[PDB]
């Protein structure tokens, strides 16, 4: 999957901004959230998040769930580098293992678990 | 909520 955000900003601008955000908010991680290519699910109004590193992935699911106005019966899946991240992880842990070289963590969401 | 350079600042719940 390609992210619109990577398609709109040259790599060097991304890395420069990511580097600065990590220095300026060391208790947080910068995260880009976009809908997966062929997913049938609501749109997400905002895609750039400055997330406390101690927030769990589970809590972030809930937060994103709310922004999309998903009902509880509705499914939501995160994908990071083709892996579904564990809900028990903190966003800081997820960020450490999966952030890209522009210092951003990219998360795709979908109604499908594949 | 609060945004800095269009980044949405997420609060840590209790």
């Amino acid at each position: 999957m390609k992210f619109v955000y990577k398609e709109e900003h040259p790599f060097e601008k991304r890395r420069s901004e990511g580097e600065k955000i990590r220095k300026k908010y060391p208790d947080r991680v910068p995260v880009i959230v976009e809908k997966a290519p062929k997913a049938r699910i609501g749109d997400l109004d905002k895609k750039k998040y400055l997330v406390p590193s101690d927030l769990t992935v589970g809590q972030f699911y809930f937060l994103i769930r709310k922004r999309i106005h998903l009902r509880a019966e509705d499914a939501l899946f995160f994908f990071v580098n083709n892996v579904i991240p564990p809900t028990s992880a903190t966003m800081g842990q997820l960020y450490q293992e999966h952030h890209e070289e522009d210092f951003f963590l990219y998360i795709a969401y979908s109604d499908e678990s594949v | 909520g609060s945004e800095v350079d269009g980044w949405l600042i997420i609060d840590l719940p209790d």
